[PDB]
């Protein structure tokens, strides 16, 4: 009956679920377990490049806190 | 023209605030509260001199007062601050609004152990006044002497001497 349309809808739903979950896991993987930094504005880009400099390992996502200062 | 004068590399050595942008953003309100005076002396010197070479030492005072700002966090409230800037650091836009309970723990421990009150909505954007001893720059643009203006019109307006003087027209 009407539940015969649900396997195709479920397959199409998995195909629509793959890009979002994929880009979420890839952005968590490539950014040190966290969200990708959003730099729409030049202040955000300046802070992100300053993070890349102060990390010392050429990665913006490697965070340095109070342990880095004496 | 001339040689542009630059300070030496020893004149630029200061101990850097080597912390991340989420670390700076986490403590930024208490930083603007407690490190007001050297930061504003520096930014006054920076908008008035219009020259960063004349703004090194005040800048060093900024980098002197920021580090003492973080040491005073590290001696007292290292763990709630760390729990707070980690939560700031997770967000891609670095939302303050996702991190209110860690903010509350950090603000509680800072008000208890250091007595610092966090600035309210509208305080760190105030135009404040700065009492320095350095003199006012009399020519910050290094402008030379302006050309003298043309002489203005004076004297009462007389009629035209014998009119237009155009070939034979007597008026
Ligand atoms: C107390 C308060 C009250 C007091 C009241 C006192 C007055 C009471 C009376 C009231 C009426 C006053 C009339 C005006 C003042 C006198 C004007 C005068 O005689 O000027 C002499 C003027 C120069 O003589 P002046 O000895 O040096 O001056 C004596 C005065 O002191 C003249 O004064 P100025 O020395 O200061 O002159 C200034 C200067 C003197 O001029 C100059 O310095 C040289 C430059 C002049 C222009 C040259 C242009 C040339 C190329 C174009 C030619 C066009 C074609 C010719 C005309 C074809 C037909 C239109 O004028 C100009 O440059 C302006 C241009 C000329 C205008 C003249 C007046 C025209 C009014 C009537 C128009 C009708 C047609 C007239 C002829 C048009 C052609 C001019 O003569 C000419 O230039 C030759 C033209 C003839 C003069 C016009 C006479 C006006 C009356 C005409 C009646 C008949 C009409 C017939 C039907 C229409 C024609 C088909
Ligand atoms: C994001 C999600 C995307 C999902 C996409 C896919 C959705 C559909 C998934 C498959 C659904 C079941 C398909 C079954 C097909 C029929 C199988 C079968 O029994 O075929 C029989 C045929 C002949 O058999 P025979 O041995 O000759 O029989 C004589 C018996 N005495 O034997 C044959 O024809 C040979 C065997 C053919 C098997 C084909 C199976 C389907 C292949 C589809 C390609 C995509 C598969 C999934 C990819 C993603 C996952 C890895």
């Amino acid at each position: 009956m009407w539940f015969e349309v649900l396997p195709g809808i479920a397959v199409m739903g998995v195909c629509l679920f793959i890009p979002g979950m994929a880009t979420a896991r890839i952005h968590r993987f490539s950014n040190g377990g966290r969200e990708k930094r959003v730099a729409h504005y030049s202040y955000q880009w300046y802070l992100m490049e300053r993070d890349r400099r102060v990390s010392g390992v050429n990665r913006y996502y490697v965070s340095k806190g109070l342990e880095n200062i004496d | 023209p001339g040689i542009v004068e630059l300070p030496s590399l020893e004149d630029l050595k200061v101990q850097e605030v080597k912390v991340s942008s989420s670390v700076l953003k986490a403590a930024a309100h208490h930083y603007g509260a407690q490190c007001d005076k050297p930061n504003k002396e520096f930014m006054l010197c920076r908008w008035e001199e219009k020259d960063p070479r004349r703004c090194l030492e005040e800048g060093k005072l900024v980098n002197q007062c920021a580090l003492e700002f973080f040491r005073q966090i590290k001696r007292h409230c290292a763990e709630p601050f760390t729990e707070y800037w980690t939560c700031i650091d997770y967000s891609g836009l670095q939302l303050f609004r996702r991190c209110r309970k860690e903010q509350a723990q950090f603000d509680k421990c800072v008000l208890d152990k250091l007595g610092w009150v966090r600035p309210d909505l509208g305080e760190l954007s105030k135009v404040t006044k700065v009492k320095t001893d350095r003199p006012l720059p009399e020519n910050p643009y290094h402008s030379r002497a302006r050309p003298e203006p043309n002489p203005e019109v004076e004297g009462d307006l007389k009629p035209a001497r014998h009119g237009s003087r155009l070939f034979f027209w007597t008026m």
